[PDB]
């Protein structure tokens, strides 16, 4: 039928395990509406995408998840046309929905170049109150220290 | 079985050029009240509601509710096919995969049956809160279109200020500031120039320019335009098109700069 | 920052007198067509005197003032063109990228019969940074040089 | 010597704006009968037969039969600044490289003499097209241009079908299916609006819409166009201008029928 | 404090649409005589001399002589947001840099204050010779505009001739030869359609077509235009505004050297 990972993917903050300090701090930030730009980094398959999707489905309903969350991944090439393309135009716009920030899930953020990470640094620092980025990556050291210095 | 007949063909031939460049598709919802069309833009900023009631049609046959998804690229060239004073009809079967638009050719000699396919699009209704608006303005339509064309030469984001004095449209660009303020135009012969203010508390909202130009693409539908705005409610542009129904545009404001002292 | 100490006459130039003398000789050689008036040093003096065009023009119509980017060659060309009876209409090849606006700034700006309000003040063309120009612009200038209307005003590249 | 003065310049300007993208060059044959122009495309897709009789002009003088071929766009630059109501003087010598247009376009007595050069092209010969068309339908021309634009809006190729009721147009594409179906409307006050029927042996064909648009860019040239089609013979549109001559356009059908 | 009240915005609109494709930046001299604009183009070939008298405005006030310089395309886009029946208020003060254009709209209800930012360019004033010429021909302006558009197609630069008979236009282009000659056009009912020859000495001079085309964009300012040609002083195209002032365009020739043979 379906693979077991797509069947038994965790959908709750308690259903993800061994990240209890991280999930506690994320819940503390998201109950008080103080969530920053996130940078989740680590080995593959340890619960990076599913944690932020659980947090997105905590923040947003099923109807507005497809509107106030933009997902980019390995299918999208990460150069300089993307950062001046859909993600900038997504982050620089308001929504007719409830007055909350947007969300951009950028899978494999360690594959961006230094120029691309600097342009993303410009986009992140320009728009903060209406967009909260989420860069998830394998290696922290493959991104610039300015990008590490603007997102938690 | 859905069957609708218009009184004059020019209703679609003025209402569908306003959706030529704004929205990408059309979601027709059928009901005993009539037809409606709610579509959000691809950038999720602009929202279009089109509500045509059943009493405005010449004849109207419907049995159950239907959701219908069509492409506006070929429809926006099929509007050029029909005439201006002919009679148009929309026909839709129960299980068919094509809808028919049956009208008369501009030669007044030839029956025109244009068949358009259905795109099975999975969309959901947002749901307008329909809150009490903090400022309502009644204005002419061509005046609003020419003031958007006027502030299209200055800056890419106009500023609508609405106080008890009236409405101030201000554009600031690299060239220089330009502001236009209206007040108390009830001393006119025709009733369509009554630029009236209906609420007290002032608001100041910055809107995009290309979106307001796409909104003012719908001038000859009606004579007057109702602009509703509040502190956090989006801009509502209401057109009372003829007697069959109305049209609404919903526009989120732009993001304000960090101008804290 | 060169406010009042700018050179304006032939007695304020900071180059060697042979180069300025031959540059002034080349500038005054055009008086037969513009105004209608009737070692390597010896090679230059032979090529500046022996043989001309049938239309009273020199063999070369463009001077290449090659050197380091400083050392005031532009100011030298300005004060020499002021001294020889012309007016300096300078232009720049670095802000001009499109060939259409280049031909606007060259073939539609100068080197025609630009009889201005000052009838006693004709004009000459001074072009800086010709090395950084794209090859289409220098091919256009080569086609202007090889045009046989006829090119009468001097070009100081 | 050759000389022809057209009474009004809107006909010549409008036909040269009609075939501005159809052909690449215009070749006039000059005789005592009038001005003959028979042009054929490079890809064997369309043919133009324009005849201007000598009685339609105020003065037409011709000594020897001539054949002058000039690149269209060059004369399009000439008559893009002409007048709607003006006297046009088209002249050439017997053996000369030039061709002159003298006109008084804005009614401001500005005698504008414009000369252009002749292009020596290869003389290909097309004597007489065969005219044994079973299906003949007279239709008003401006609304024919309207429905040509209508069919060009939706599809890329037009399926045409004659029938005893009239002429049925169709087109198909991945966004929709355009269809239109003629009816007899002879009970109108306008004689141009009536459609005349001389059709037998109905034939279904397919055509390219852009060539139909290039044909029907000459909407205001005549009040009534004529369509003539049959099996495996190219379709003819025909404008009979009331004064100076006639114009015919030939389009071969596509290989992929229906 | 400089304040000028243009009676109608149509003449300003036609002035700016004439000067839009020619001048990089426009300089105004303000005195009790009125307003002056003596400037060169972007290529230092042509000259513009606009004079607006003091009595033509509704209210014209000026304390000290002012030498302002403004960007021209910015002012074209500012003036594009204006009607044709509205009074125009040009405002400037003694010790600042903002130029204000305050006018009414075609609604005739709303004020419109468009601010602009001037330039700090010091331009040497070139003395106009104000001498006599070799030929003066009076001709309606629509004739000159249509013959410039008609003669732009045949060639790239055109030689014009004037003699005792009339005026002559010649073009040796890549298509071929284009030659027109008009004289004695005074025998009509209208007073505008008239060509008058004043002087004696015949002149033949060649000029670029694009500068003539940009000169002919002042067409509906004046019913009649004046052309002054001379062998040494440049070509003069003068549009006389009816009750406001005048506008002169000066054009320098091009090189046409004879063949050596
Ligand atoms: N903490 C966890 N508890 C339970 N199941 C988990 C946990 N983390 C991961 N899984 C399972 O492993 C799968 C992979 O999780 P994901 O977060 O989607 O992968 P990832 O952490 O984003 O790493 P990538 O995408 O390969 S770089 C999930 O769909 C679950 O089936
Ligand atoms: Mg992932």
């Amino acid at each position: 039928n379906l693979p077991w990972v797509e069947k038994y993917r965790p959908q709750t903050l308690n259903d993800l395990i061994s990240h209890q300090d991280i999930l506690s701090t994320i819940q503390k930030f998201i109950n008080e509406d103080r969530l920053p730009h996130l940078l989740l980094y680590g080995p593959p398959g340890t619960g990076k995408t599913s944690t932020i999707l659980a947090c997105a489905k905590q923040l947003y309903k099923d109807k507005e998840f497809g509107s106030m969350v933009l997902e980019l991944n390995a299918s999208d090439d990460r150069g300089i046309d993307i950062i001046r393309g859909p993600i900038l135009s997504f982050a620089s716009t308001r929504t007719i929905f409830k007055k909350g920030f947007k969300l951009v899930i950028l899978d494999e953020a360690d594959a961006m170049t230094q120029d691309a990470q600097n342009a993303l640094r410009r986009v992140i620092e320009k728009f903060t109150e209406n967009t909260r980025f989420c860069l998830i990556c394998n290696y922290l050291s493959k991104i610039i220290p300015a990008l590490q210095s603007r997102c938690t | 079985m859905f069957e609708a007949r218009l009184v004059q063909g020019s209703i679609l031939k003025k209402v569908l050029e306003a959706l030529k460049d704004l929205i990408n598709e059309a979601c027709w919802d059928i009901s005993s009240s009539g037809v409606n069309l709610q579509s959000m833009d691809s950038s999720h900023v602009s929202l279009v509601q089109l509500t045509l009631r059943s009493e405005g049609f010449d004849t109207y046959r419907c049995d159950r509710n239907l959701a219908m998804g069509v492409n506006l690229t070929s429809m926006s060239k099929i509007l050029k096919c029909a005439g201006n004073e002919d009679i148009i009809t929309l026909r839709a079967e129960d299980n068919a995969d094509t809808l028919a638009l049956v009208f008369e050719a501009p030669n007044q000699e030839k029956v025109s049956d244009y068949e358009m396919k259905l795109m099975d699009l999975d969309v959901e209704q947002l749901g307008i809160p329909e809150q009490e608006y903090s400022c309502v303005v009644k204005m002419p339509s061509g005046e609003f279109a020419r003031i958007c064309r006027d502030l299209s030469h200055i800056g890419d984001a106009v500023v609508i200020s609405c106080a008890k004095d009236g409405v101030k449209f201000s554009a600031s660009g690299e060239l220089g500031n330009g502001n236009i303020k209206l007040s108390q135009t009830s001393n006119v012969d025709k009733e369509e120039e009554a630029v009236t203010i209906e609420m007290n508390e002032p608001v100041q909202l910055t809107f995009a320019l290309r979106y307001l130009n796409f909104f003012t693409k719908a001038t000859p539908l009606s004579s007057t335009v109702t602009l509703s705005m509040s502190a956090d409610v989006p801009l509502v542009v209401e057109y009372k098109i003829a007697d069959m129904g109305h049209l609404k545009y919903y526009l989120a404001p732009k993001i304000e700069d960090e101008e804290g002292s | 920052w060169v406010d009042e100490f700018a050179p304006r006459h032939y007695t304020e130039l900071l180059s060697d007198d042979f180069t300025n003398r031959c540059l002034l000789k080349w500038l005054k050689l055009w008086d037969l067509v513009v105004f209608g008036h009737e070692s390597h040093e010896q090679v230059l003096e032979e090529m500046l005197e022996a043989g001309l065009d049938p239309s009273q023009r020199p063999k070369q119509k463009v001077a290449l003032l090659c050197g380091p980017p400083g050392l005031g060659k532009t100011t030298l060309a300005h004060v020499i063109a002021r001294h020889a009876g012309y007016s300096v209409v300078e232009m720049n090849a670095s802000d001009d990228r499109s060939p259409e606006v280049f031909r606007t700034r060259i073939e539609a700006a100068t080197q025609m019969e630009s009889v201005l309000g000052a009838g006693g003040k004709p004009n000459c063309l001074v072009i800086d940074e010709i090395d950084g120009a794209p090859v289409a612009a220098i091919n256009v200038l080569l086609s202007i040089l090889n045009r046989k209307g006829l090119l009468m005003r001097p070009i100081i590249c």
